[PDB]
C-alpha cells in the first residue's frame, strides 16, 4: 500500500500552490515518492495535502528540518505529520 | 509489457544502455523508482512506465547524460513534452 | 535452460514492490525471472550461481530501514 | 554470445588444480564477477584455459591496473590476460 515511515499530511498550504509547488518544498529534503494537493478549506485559503518519500531516510531528512511538526519556508508555514 | 491504458504523464524513453540488458536490467538502472511497465523498442531504447509524473521527473533529472562506462551515455526524457 | 543453481529466495523487503522493484534491491546482478511468492517473499532467477554466491553475501541480513532487513538465501544448500 | 564491452578477459596458465571457483577467487577480490568459467585444459595438463567477465568496465579496468606485462601474479600462480571482444555485427539493434 505505503511505504512505513515514508509519508507525511501536510497542513496550511497556501492558496494559490499546486502539486507541483508541493513537490518543489520537498525535493529539496530527498527523492519524493507521491505528492497530491488534495482539496482547499471551505473558505478558499488553506490547502490540505499528503507527501510520500522514496525512502524512510529521506522522510528522516524531512524530520531534521522541522520544528514543532513546522516546515518554516521563506514565506511560508507547512504543519507536516506522520502519515499512520 | 505495458499496462493497457497508461497515462503519457507516467512514461519515459531511455536509451544508450548496453545492449544485452533485459526489462529487469532496465529496471535496475532506474532505482530507486517505481516502474510498471517497460516496453522495449530496440537493444539500446525503451518506454518505460513510471508510478507518477514526479518520478518521471527526477528520473530524468538524475539519468539524463549519465555516463554508465566509457562507452555508454544515457538519454532519458519525458514523453510528455 | 533453467538451474537452480541461479536462484535465490528473497523475503523481508516492503510489500508494496512488484518485480521490478525486487529485482531493484539486486541491482546490479543480472535477474531473469522473479515468481512472486507471498506479499514479502519471491524466488529469483540470476544469471548464473556466482551472481547467486555474491548477491547472497551482499544482501543477506542487509538492513534496508528500520522496519525491514532482508533475507537472501541460494536455493540449492 | 554478447558480453558487456571491454569488461571481459581470456585467461590462460590457471593452475591444474583449480575450478572455477578458484578462478572467480582471484577475480571478486578487484570487483564484482558476471561470468567465469574454465573452459579447457593444456596439452600436458599442466595448465589450464578460462575466461572471465567483470560486473563492469570499472571493476575490468581495477583488474588492468594490477596487471604487469599482461600478466595477474599471486602468491603460486601466474595468468596470462587478455582483453576478450565481441564478435562484430552480432549484436541486433
Amino acid at each position: 500500500y505505503y511505504l512505513k515511515d515514508a509519508g507525511f499530511h501536510i497542513r496550511n498550504i497556501p492558496k494559490a500552490w499546486n502539486d507541483w509547488n508541493l513537490f518543489h518544498v520537498f525535493q529539496n529534503f530527498g527523492k519524493v515518492s507521491y505528492c497530491r494537493v488534495v482539496g482547499q478549506s471551505n473558505d478558499g485559503q488553506v490547502q490540505l495535502g499528503f507527501v510520500n518519500m522514496m525512502s524512510v531516510a529521506d522522510a528522516d531528512e524531512v524530520r531534521k528540518n522541522l520544528n514543532d511538526g513546522n516546515l518554516i519556508g521563506e514565506n511560508f508555514t507547512l504543519k507536516v505529520t506522520d502519515h499512520k | 509489457s505495458m499496462p493497457r491504458g497508461a497515462d503519457q504523464e507516467n512514461m519515459l524513453k531511455i536509451s544508450g544502455y548496453p545492449g544485452m540488458l533485459n526489462t529487469f536490467g532496465i529496471a535496475q538502472l532506474l532505482t530507486p523508482y517505481r516502474v510498471n511497465g517497460i516496453t522495449i523498442t530496440g537493444a539500446q531504447s525503451a518506454v518505460v512506465a513510471l508510478e507518477n509524473k514526479f518520478q518521471v521527473y527526477q528520473a530524468v533529472q538524475d539519468f539524463n547524460g549519465k555516463k554508465l562506462d566509457r562507452n555508454h551515455k544515457l538519454q532519458v526524457s519525458s514523453l510528455v513534452v
